[PDB]
């Protein structure tokens, strides 16, 4: 539910691969689209070095580039992404690692930044209204004085 | 009275008559709070009230509790009456003939509006109260 | 909703969990057959009319009462 | 929602497959059923990263069908929703219950009783769509769409959203 | 909804299910094709050779009585008892006039067959306002 009430296989208390602990991990499906299409692109060149022996057009010319170096079957994937480019409003990767070093050095929950980070929020009531938990946490003040930072951090393309 | 006061609730005065017994502007009906809360929250829908279809009207009802009704009616058309024939000369110089007389004419279309005789005059003073409206507007 | 066929009562959502991108309406999972609605807000009218007939009967009733509440006889 | 996750697999080898080059088969075998498939443990496994060091740990022989297996511990990327968050989406269906916002890798359908009362549907709009007192909720519309019920069986998941709050609506 | 299974060929379809019953080693086998269709084919034989239901149709209860570890008290009290859950019954005016049939079908030597009839026909009927009572023999003469 909203209420930050999400399963055991989501909390923040999870373990690695190798059996140690972590805050959970969450992003934005605007850094979450970053992601992908780069660590995609590290399987392409890979499969390619094993082989060896305005933005919406770059969007989906790589959403071909990574379905030929995938099996096809995924075109829910380039779903994935082309509901991301529309509503992923992020660029220029270090703000998205910049706004996180402002939206982490709160400590708030990841999903709520997250959250944040996904959403064109303008206001207080605003952020309260689409994420309650957001509601009482901190001071709107910060919120708000973020807001208006995140509002003029969108990069518009 | 004890024995009309809504559609729902027509002996209301021994049921704890505290709750509110509502005419609308236009309604001149009364309307416990149980049928005219019911009505002006779905809206102007009419109040039941013994047969009645007049549209107990959205949040724009007013308060008249028991106070007989032919006064009611007497008392809120002499009001908006006299509030569209305000201050039509009265006391434009200080004159008490014409003024009064004036007054005699004002609550004069009240006492046909509580009558409302073979409305044909009622009308005639609504027309008035445009005019009156209209020379209050310039 | 219900089901009318095998009888069992459905909803909104568990059903629409149930909808398919090839149909308009909700199949069962029982009987693989589409559903219905189901209430009638008509048993609350029912209540309105039984409480303006208590309150009708009662009123006689609660006169003398608090007619009677007056030196407490 | 989008988070990133540490999995566990069992995979089984039927023997055939014992060619060394049976690694790239595990590693053939991993991404080709993990990616775009779907848990409702976790959701929509959208893709997985770090194949290079990919754990291939150790394997057992099961008495039956000879068939060695293995874990394969692995880092991939996961769509796990839930329920009373806002999300937006462009809707792409139109029925009569409501709408199907295309929510990135779902298809959130939202009912008319999860519409507010001044937003009702025109059959007559072509793409059938929603004319409401002040915008349209059409199939292009991107609407901001927060989670009521959002059913995930395992490998299986579908979601029930409402703007009937404030801040929604087509955006 | 019926809740039925109809027995059939994947790889025929051909028809309504034309196969055979291998009982003896338990399988039901596509007889044109050949290939099984069910396994595990339970004894239906064997089941019964161990052992009034089309009279008194489906109601339950059972004849019992006193045990060796028991005294005279549990002896009495299951016999007072077990004529306590009788009237729940008008059957015994049901299982009576069995009883009744039956010491009498017996008496004059009937076969087991004239008694089972003469039995089944009082399942029949047993009662109407037309018959009202009469004598409750002249109806089982
Ligand atoms: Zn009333
Ligand atoms: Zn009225
Ligand atoms: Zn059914
Ligand atoms: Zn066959």
């Amino acid at each position: 539910a909203a209420t930050l009430q999400l399963g055991q296989e989501f909390q923040l208390k999870q373990i690695n691969h190798q059996g140690e602990e972590e805050e959970l991990i969450a992003l934005n499906l605007s850094e979450a689209r970053l992601v992908i299409k780069e660590a995609l692109v590290e399987r392409r060149r890979a499969f390619k070095r094993s082989q060896k022996k305005t933005r919406e057009k770059e969007l989906e010319s790589i959403d071909v580039l990574l379905e030929q170096t995938t099996g096809g079957n995924n075109k829910d994937l380039k779903n994935t992404m082309q509901y991301l480019t529309n509503f992923s409003r992020f660029r220029d990767q270090e703000t998205v690692g910049a706004v996180i070093q402002l939206l982490k050095s709160t400590g708030l929950h990841p999903f709520e930044v997250a959250q944040l980070g996904s959403l064109a929020c303008d206001t207080a009531d605003e952020a309260k209204t689409l994420i309650p938990s957001l509601n009482n946490k901190i001071s709107d003040d910060e919120l708000e004085r973020i807001l208006k930072e995140l509002s003029n951090l969108e990069t518009l393309y | 009275e004890n024995k009309d006061m809504c559609p729902i609730c027509k002996t209301d005065r021994y049921l704890s008559p505290d709750v509110k017994f509502l005419v609308n502007p236009e309604c001149y009906h009364r309307i416990c709070e149980s049928c005219v809360d019911r009505i002006f929250s779905l809206g102007p829908a009419q109040c039941p009230y013994k047969g009645c279809d007049k549209i107990l009207r959205k949040n724009k009802f007013k308060t008249q509790i028991f106070d007989d009704v032919e006064v009611e009616k007497e008392v809120d058309i002499r009001k908006r009456v006299f509030n569209v024939f305000n201050k039509t000369i009265d006391d434009f110089n200080g004159d008490l003939v014409e003024y009064n007389k004036y007054l005699e004419e004002v609550e004069d279309i009240i006492y046909k509006l509580d009558h409302g005789i073979d409305v044909a005059k009622t009308e005639e003073k609504l027309r008035t109260y445009e005019e009156l409206n209209k020379q209050l507007i310039m | 909703y219900m089901c009318p066929i095998c009888l069992t009562k459905y909803t909104q959502l568990e059903a629409v969990q149930l909808l398919n991108f090839d149909r308009t309406e909700f199949l069962c999972s029982l009987c693989d057959e589409p559903l219905v609605e189901d209430d009638s807000g008509k048993k609350n009218k029912e209540k309105q009319d039984k409480l303006n007939r208590l309150m009708d009967q009662i009123q006689p009733i609660i006169d003398s009462l608090k007619k009677i509440d007056d030196s407490r006889i | 929602m989008f988070f990133i996750k540490d999995l566990s697999l069992n995979i089984t080898l039927h023997p055939s497959f014992f060619g060394p080059r049976m690694k790239q088969y595990l590693k053939t075998k991993l991404l080709e059923e993990v990616e775009g498939s779907c848990t409702g443990k976790f959701g929509y496994i959208l893709c997985v990263l770090d194949y290079d060091n990919i754990d291939i740990q150790r394997g057992r022989i099961l008495p039956t069908d000879g068939s060695a297996e293995f874990n394969v511990k692995y880092r991939a990327v996961v769509f796990k929703p839930f329920k009373g968050e806002v999300v937006d989406g462009t809707v792409v269906s139109c029925s009569q219950h409501g709408f199907e916002v295309q929510v990135g890798p779902m298809k959130v359908f939202v009912t008319k009783h999860l519409m507010p009362q001044d937003l009702t549907f025109n059959a007559g709009s072509n793409p059938p769509s929603y004319q409401s007192s002040e915008d349209v909720i059409t199939i292009k519309s991107r609407i901001r769409v927060k989670i009521e019920g959002c059913i995930s069986q395992v490998s299986s998941i579908h979601a029930i959203g409402s703007i009937k709050e404030d801040y929604l609506g087509a955006i | 909804p019926n809740l039925n299974i109809v027995l059939t060929c994947p790889e025929c379809k051909v028809y309504p299910p034309k196969i055979v019953e291998r009982f003896s080693e338990g399988d039901v086998v596509c007889a044109l094709c050949g290939l099984v269709l069910s396994d595990k084919l339970v004894d239906t034989r064997s089941e019964w050779r161990t052992f009034n239901p089309l009279l008194d149709g489906n109601n339950l209860s059972t004849r019992i009585g006193k045990g060796e570890t028991t005294d005279m008290r549990f002896t009495k009290e299951l016999n007072k008892a077990q004529g306590k859950n009788v009237m729940d019954k008008k059957d015994n005016e049901v299982q009576a006039a069995f009883a009744k049939i039956t010491m009498l079908c017996d008496a004059a030597e009937l076969p087991k067959i004239v008694k089972d009839c003469a039995k089944e026909a009082y399942k029949l009927c047993h009662d109407e306002k037309t018959l009202k009572g009469k004598s409750m023999e002249s109806i089982m003469a």
